[PDB]
């Protein structure tokens, strides 16, 4: 039987840190600066005198510890007392509330798109797909078959083979295989199934 | 039949089914382990401080 | 009272035995293969064949950035280090029959037991990751490792608690 | 002076369990190594949860039954599904 | 009709998503920084109120 | 706590999927779909010269 | 204990030097480009071409509702503001050698450093938001700016710590 032949689709090896891919480098960088600045400002405003600085626990280290609890949404042991500190807290809370949601949404979308790939199956839709090209051997019986058969799908196949250039034809099986191997994904070839079964 | 030399195909169980592989989130565990490993040294230097007060 | 010393030493001994057995047995994985397809069982070092004419045949495993991660699986360094450090910890508390009045033995052995335990999690993660690089089902050695890890995590808490109690009594 | 703090082993297990679930845990490490240990654990749980919810959301969006078998080799490995040709059919003689 | 080429009308090839740009969320950062800027001023006006 | 963690996640996921399915409603257009669509049906007046033309 | 003056006096000058150098160098970005494409380096103000026969050729940058945002990128006022405020902050501690017992010349030092840092942050965000609209990567100046911001923060923190300490001991 005549057969179609294609390259293997390359296996999607995971990365060691692939989990970051939804969110892009620059955001990951800028979070650090926002964290540092927020913590420093919270400290400074907390420990300027209330009129006496012994009246609150918000030392530098405690100020760094509060903010990290807030970003990962795991609550905290202590809460800022003054109005200004409460303002700072509310702002940081809104920021994290936006970021975490965006991250989750994007990851879900990224996985979702992957499911409906629907790869080429039965190969008959090469009469309907056009992004992927396919070749045939010169002077082969196949070259006669598509002129000489007249079934509608093979008619449009032969029309494609007529019109497409650089041409579908090739002089040798060896260099046709070389073409398929180099032209990965975008190119295909027609051959006798016995020969494919030998090669593959 | 002697000349065929590639036959690796998913059998018994299948990679493609649905679930996230361990590899897909592998990275996180290394960060965790390193985090836990670091905190020991902090306590050790805290010991080395107080032990000659 | 007191006899918790016996319990902790027994626990350390048993963990050491389980760990060395696990490292020394070809019972990590069942899979299809051939000892150059048939059901095949694997240790970390070697591939050995059952369920056929070659039953009892063995061969050395095929060991062959992630370019550098390759050697990490091949060396299996974390198992070995875990065993060595558990040995260190066990032998330390065994010395506590003498050289007393210093109590550093117990704390040091505790840290050894804890670090030994952490090592095995890395080993498991490494192994499970590398083998993905089907139909598989785990052999008994994997569970001997898990049990060793659990017992190591148990014993160290009791040893640290013993150190604390035997030291705190200086407060009264 | 030892045991001047809540973090016995039982309470430590309790805290780490509540921390995984994103629930109110009252006690605080108050101390550097403990805070260090606390941080990474929150990061881990955040990532795990987000992954789970995303993947389940994707899973419910598109469905695919998966055929149980495809090949004559599978029919040689048959579990229970019996099979046969037409009777009196020349395919039977061919077999 | 024999010269029909553009089957891309039917989305004959499928795009793939990419990560969010900084632009896609940049707005929130401005809000945060403005909030901090305001937050500093209150403390000074409070201290001047309690200056007598 | 475990019960809560399962339920709330499932709810969020389902709501997202529900809203997502609606977006690809893609209603019939340009009479081109009637080349392939067969869940719909269509027809004409009888004796109209539309029938002769077709 | 007293000595903290010796440390906080250090970093501000360094941060100033780093930031002004970063403003003064044509190496924030590697990209394709032109100097009337080829691989290219740029600063805030101008572009110069390399990796070809024209290597060393230069031109002033292309300066060209949200429309009014463009002015912010075109001016790059925020770096300049941060530099001037940091200068003022350093002059605060330079002043506080005289007029002692006031204690209040120090106070404003931290405020200047904080505000300069916030400006630097905004400047970076604006620059990225503008330019990202090609296998690019960042030149050393960018990291110089980041480090400058970090050290300005640290110096501000320790200066506020000094004003906390030195004044409190008068208050009993
Ligand atoms: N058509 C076949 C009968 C069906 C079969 O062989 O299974 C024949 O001519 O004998």
């Amino acid at each position: 039987g005549i057969s179609i032949m294609i390259k293997k689709p390359q296996k999607s090896k995971p990365g060691v840190f692939s989990f970051l891919d939804p969110l892009a480098y620059e955001i990951w960088m800028c979070i650090v600066f926002a964290y540092i600045g927020v913590s420093v400002v919270l400290f400074l405003v907390s420990r300027f005198s209330p009129y006496s600085e012994s009246t609150n626990e918000f030392g530098i280290f405690n100020s760094l510890w509060f903010s990290l609890g807030a970003f990962m949404q795991q609550g905290c042991d202590i809460s800022p007392r003054s109005l200004s500190g409460r303002i700072v807290g509310g702002v940081w809370w809104f920021f994290t509330l936006i970021i975490i949601s965006s991250y989750t949404a994007n990851l879900a979308a990224f996985l979702t798109v992957e499911r409906m790939v629907s790869p080429i199956e039965s190969a008959e839709d090469l009469s309907k797909q056009t992004e992927i090209a396919y070749g045939t051997l010169d002077s082969g019986s196949t070259k006669e078959f598509f002129r000489r058969s007249k079934i509608a799908v093979f008619d449009k196949m032969w029309t494609y083979m007529r019109s497409a250039e650089p041409s579908v034809f090739v002089r040798t099986t060896a260099e046709g295989v070389a073409r398929v191997r180099k032209s990965k994904g975008k190119y295909a070839y027609l051959l006798e199934s016995t020969m494919n079964e030998y090669i593959e | 039949y002697d000349k065929g030399e590639c036959g690796a195909k998913d059998s018994g169980s299948k990679e493609k089914t649905s679930a996230l592989s361990l590899s897909n989130v592998a990275g996180v565990f290394y960060i965790l382990v390193g985090g836990l490993g670091l905190a020991m040294l902090v306590a050790l230097i805290e010991f080395c401080y107080k032990s000659r007060a | 009272r007191g006899v918790q010393m016996l319990l902790t030493t027994v626990g350390a001994f048993a963990a050491f035995s389980l760990m060395t057995i696990a490292v020394g047995t070809d019972y990590w994985l069942y899979s299809r293969g051939v000892c150059k397809e048939v059901m095949t069982h694997s240790g970390l070092w070697r591939t050995c064949c059952l369920e056929g004419n070659f039953k009892g045949l063995c061969k050395q495993i095929d060991h062959f950035a992630e370019y550098f991660l390759r050697a990490v699986r091949a060396s299996s360094i974390f198992p070995i280090l875990s065993v060595i450090l558990l040995f260190m910890g066990g032998l330390c508390i065994a010395a506590s029959e003498f050289y007393k009045t210093r109590h550093n033995i117990i704390l040091s052995a505790g840290i050894f037991f804890v670090s030994a335990g952490l090592s095995n999690i890395i080993g498991i993660i490494v192994y499970i990751s590398a083998n993905a690089g089907n139909s598989y089902s785990y052999g008994w050695s994997f569970y001997f490792g898990a049990l060793s890890f659990i017992i190591a995590e148990m014993v160290g808490v009791l040893a640290v608690h013993m150190f604390i109690d035997r030291h705190k009594q200086l407060t009264g």
